[PDB]
C-alpha cells in the first residue's frame, strides 16, 4: 500500500535551486555540508509535468477574484458587475464575513490573503454560480457594504473539487477546513551523496557601445553553482490516493504518472545558463506494505572522492538495501533499473531493462 | 633552487616585506651581468592578515622572531618539452617613454599584456598570461632605503609547454618582469 | 520539438575563459577538478557569429541614451536638445518616474542602471519617436525637472521588437516586464572529460526548444533558419579547433544531456578523444535502452576507427548532419 521510489541522479554544475541570496541550498548532514534541492521545487516540477501530461491542470493562485472577473466579463457582464460579482463569490463563504482580502491595489481586484488551489473548470463553475444570481448581485453592488448573497453550499461544493494534483499532493485552506485534502505523497529533499563546497563563478556582462580607453564591461557579479550525485526519495500512500480519487483505476494512472514524472522532470532553475537535464543513474521502486523506508542513512557517511561517485553510490545503496532487508524482514515487491552494468546489485530485487518497464511492473504489482 | 611556504606577521608596507625576506638570510650573494637579469623570488598569496607568501630561494631560510612556529620547506631541482605543466605568475607590464618635465608606465587592455608576456617567455615556454589591467609603497624612513612609489601587478596562469627547458628554467630562476623584489617575477609550474 | 546537440572538442590553451584572477574556470565534478568554459562566453561567441552571418545585430548596452543622442544629432538636433530628447525617451517609460539612471558622469550622458538588449533599427526608431515631438521636448528641456512627454505605448512597442538573438536566447528587463522574452536555448557549461590540473577535450551540450523558438519568431520558416544557423554557430565558433565529434538528436519528449557519462573522470596517459567518443557512445546506447523514444538521431565524426552504432545514422559532414536533423524537425 506504500510505493516508494529511490533514485541516484547526477547533475553537472547545475545550481537548480537557489536560496534567498543565490547560493544553492545546503544540508550539513553527517557533519559535512551537502548541497540539496528542496522538495517543494522538484514537487512543483512534478506537478506541472503531471498536469501537462494527464491534461487536467490545477491552479494555486492568490488572485482568484480577478480570474472569476474575466469569466464573468466574457459572459456578458459589465466590468464593474463582474468585479462586484467575484467579490460576492469570496464574500459569501467562510465562517467570518468573508475570505479576507489583501489591501486594495489601484485598478486591480484585491488578492485573497491565502492561496487557493483548485482546478480550472471549478473556477469556471464558480463563475456560473455567480452568473445565475446576476440581479441579486446588481442589487448588492449598489449598497455600501454588500453581504454574501450567493449560496454557501454550492460554492463550497465547487471549492471541494479535486484535481489529480490535489489528490496526489493535498491542499490546505485555513478558512475552509472542509476543503483540505490529505496529501498522498511524501517528497524528500534531494541531497548529495558526497560533500560539496559551493563553487563561485565570477561573471561579467560586456557593454556593446564602447567608450575611449576602456573595454567597458557593463556589469560584474559572482554566481555560485554546484554539481554532484543527488539521492532522491519519495513515497506514495496508496490507501490515501485511492481514498482521494475514490476509484482504484484513476489512482493507478495517477501513481504510474507520478513515478514517471519523478524520473523525467528536473527543477529548471538556471537551466538556460546551464543545461542540467539528466536522467537518473539508478532507480529502485519498492512496493512495501508495512511502512516506507528511505535509504538516506546509507549516505550519512559522506563519500571521500577523487573517483566517480556513481558506482560507489549505487553499490552503497545496494549494501544498505541488503542490510535492511535482512534486519527488517518483509514481503515487499522490489525492483530496480540501472544504467551501469558493472554490477548486478542483487539486493535491489528483480532488474528491469527500462524505467517504463520498471514502473509498469511495480504499479501492476500494487494495483 | 628550493621552495618554502612562509608567513610574516607584525607587513605594513612592501619594502618592509623585502627586508623581512633578506634579514633571515645571512650569507647572500649577487652575480650580475651588465644588461641581463640579476641572479630570491617570491609571490604574495594572502595579504589582509599577516601575509602568507611562497618563496623560491637559493640560501636556506630558518624561522625568525614572530615567524612560523616551525622552520614548510623543500629543496627542489627541476621537465620534458612538449608536455604541458601548470604555470603561474605576477609581473608588471610597462612601456617606458620620454616624460614631460624617463618613465616606466593595443598596446592597458588585455591584448598587449598578452603580447608583452609571450614576448617575455619568447622561445622558452609557451603559455597564456592572465591579463590584468589596473600597490603602493613608501620608505620606512631608513636612510638609503628607497622612497615612495605606486605600481601595478598582473597575475597570469595555466599549463605552459616549454620549447627550451634549460632556458625556461633559466627564466624561472631569474624571474620575469621588473620589480621582482616587490612581489613580481616568480613563475610557478606543476605537472598536468 | 527539442533539438539537442552534443559535441566533443579538444581546445587550445589560449581560447579558455578566465576567472577574476586569471585562472581558467574549473568544476570539481565527479570529485575531480575539470576546467570549464562558461556557458555565457560560448553563448556570446555564438550570438555574435549568428548576428554576423544572419545580418541582423542586437545590442546589449548600458548606454542607450548616448546612442539615441548620436541619431538625434545626425537628424539635425542641437547637442543639448539631443541629450534632453534621449533623456525624455527613457524618462517617458516604466512604472516609476522613469528608467533609473546611474550617477551622472562629466561630459557624457548617464548610463541606465540596467542593460538594454534591443536590435539596432529599433534604437533608430526610438530616435524617430523622440524626433517627431521636438517642440514638446524643447519645452520640457527648459523646465528644471522634465517629465515623460513621449507616448509610452509607442516606445514600449519599439522596445518589444525582437532580434533573432532575442528570439533565441531571450532577454530580461526588470522595469518593463512586458518586453521580457523567454529564451529558446539551453547552453551548458563545457567541461573537460578528464581531470585537469590549460588544455583538454571538452564536452559540450545545448538545447533548442522548437516550440518556444517558433512561438517567438512566429513563423516556422524563420525559426528553421534560426535553428540551422544556431547549430552551425555552435560547431564553428570559439570564445576567443573543430569539434572531434558531434551528435544531434531531435527528441520530442525531453532533452537529455550526456554529461553523466563523463562524471567518472578518464584516467589518462592515452589520447582521450577515442575513449570519450566511445564512452559517449556507450552512454547513448544505454540511455536509448533505458529510456525508449522515437527521437531522430544522427552524428558526424572525424575518427573512423569506430562505427559508434548508438549515435544514429552517420553523416559525412557537419553541414549535412545539421541539414538532415533540421529538416527532420
Amino acid at each position: 500500500t506504500f510505493v516508494d521510489i529511490h533514485a541516484i541522479q547526477t547533475l553537472p554544475y547545475s545550481n537548480i535551486n537557489r536560496d534567498d541570496l543565490g547560493s544553492p541550498k545546503t544540508v550539513v548532514y553527517g557533519g559535512k555540508e551537502r548541497t540539496r534541492v528542496s522538495s517543494q521545487s522538484w514537487k512543483r516540477a512534478v506537478r506541472h509535468e503531471v498536469e501537462a501530461r494527464l491534461g487536467d491542470k490545477a491552479v494555486r493562485t492568490r488572485r482568484i477574484i480577478s480570474e472569476i472577473a474575466k469569466r464573468l466579463r466574457e459572459r456578458g457582464w459589465d466590468a464593474d458587475l463582474a468585479d462586484a460579482g467575484a467579490r460576492q463569490v469570496v464574500l459569501s463563504v467562510g465562517k467570518k464575513s468573508g475570505i479576507k482580502l489583501e489591501k486594495e491595489k489601484d485598478s486591480e481586484a484585491p488578492a485573497t490573503s491565502v492561496l487557493f488551489y483548485l482546478p480550472v473548470p471549478a473556477i469556471d463553475e464558480l463563475a456560473a454560480i455567480a452568473d445565475e444570481h446576476r440581479d441579486a448581485v446588481a442589487k448588492e453592488a449598489a449598497k455600501k457594504t454588500p453581504k454574501g448573497i450567493l449560496p454557501a453550499d454550492r460554492i463550497t461544493e465547487v471549492l471541494k473539487s479535486r484535481n489529480v494534483s490535489v489528490n496526489l499532493f493535498g491542499r490546505m485552506l485555513a478558512e475552509l477546513p472542509s476543503t483540505e485534502v490529505d496529501g498522498a505523497v511524501q517528497f524528500a529533499h534531494a541531497f548529495t551523496v558526497h560533500g560539496t563546497t559551493v563553487e563561485v563563478d565570477f561573471f561579467t556582462a560586456v557593454d556593446d557601445i564602447p567608450k575611449e580607453n576602456d573595454h567597458g564591461s557593463g556589469h560584474m557579479n559572482a554566481g555560485q553553482f554546484s554539481a554532484g550525485t543527488f539521492y532522491r526519495y519519495a513515497n506514495v500512500n496508496l490507501d490515501r490516493l485511492v481514498e482521494n480519487t475514490g476509484d482504484a483505476q484513476t489512482a493507478r494512472t495517477a501513481v504510474a504518472e507520478f513515478l514517471r514524472a519523478f524520473l523525467s522532470t528536473v527543477p529548471s532553475g538556471k537551466q538556460n545558463a546551464t543545461a542540467a537535464m539528466t536522467l537518473p543513474d539508478l532507480v529502485h521502486i519498492a512496493v512495501r506494505f508495512d511502512r516506507p523506508i528511505s535509504f538516506a542513512p546509507a549516505f550519512e557517511t559522506a563519500l571521500y572522492g577523487s573517483d566517480g561517485y556513481t558506482l560507489r553510490a549505487c553499490q552503497e545503496l545496494n549494501n544498505y538495501a541488503e542490510r535492511l532487508r535482512e534486519v527488517w524482514p518483509d514481503d515487499a515487491i522490489r525492483g530496480y533499473a540501472t544504467v551501469e552494468n558493472k554490477t548486478d546489485l542483487a539486493a535491489l530485487g528483480e532488474r528491469y531493462d527500462s524505467y517504463p518497464a520498471l514502473i509498469d511492473a511495480m504499479v501492476a504489482a500494487a494495483f | 633552487t628550493w621552495l618554502t611556504k612562509i608567513v610574516p606577521d607584525l607587513f605594513r608596507t612592501a619594502g618592509n616585506l623585502h627586508r623581512k625576506l633578506i634579514r633571515l638570510s645571512s650569507d647572500l650573494g649577487e652575480e650580475r651581468i651588465a644588461n641581463p637579469r640579476q641572479q630570491l623570488l617570491f609571490r604574495i598569496e594572502e595579504t589582509r592578515n599577516e601575509l602568507y607568501l611562497l618563496v623560491q630561494s637559493h640560501s636556506p631560510l630558518r624561522v625568525d622572531r614572530l615567524g612560523p612556529g616551525y622552520h614548510q620547506m623543500r629543496n627542489l631541482d627541476p621537465l620534458d618539452k612538449g608536455s604541458r605543466v601548470r604555470y603561474r605568475i605576477v609581473a608588471s607590464p610597462t612601456k617606458r617613454l620620454g616624460r614631460s618635465e624617463t618613465q616606466r608606465l593595443t598596446w592597458l587592455r588585455g591584448a598587449a599584456a598578452e603580447e608583452w608576456w609571450h614576448s617575455r617567455a619568447a622561445a622558452n615556454g609557451l603559455e597564456l598570461l592572465s591579463t590584468y589591467a589596473q600597490d603602493d609603497v613608501r620608505d620606512p624612513g631608513t636612510a638609503d632605503r628607497s622612497r615612495k612609489i605606486r605600481h601595478p601587478a598582473v597575475r597570469f596562469d595555466g599549463e605552459a609547454v616549454i620549447s627550451d627547458v634549460d632556458a625556461v628554467r633559466h627564466a624561472v630562476l631569474n624571474g620575469i618582469g621588473r620589480g621582482k623584489s616587490y612581489g613580481c617575477g616568480l613563475l610557478s609550474l606543476a605537472l598536468i
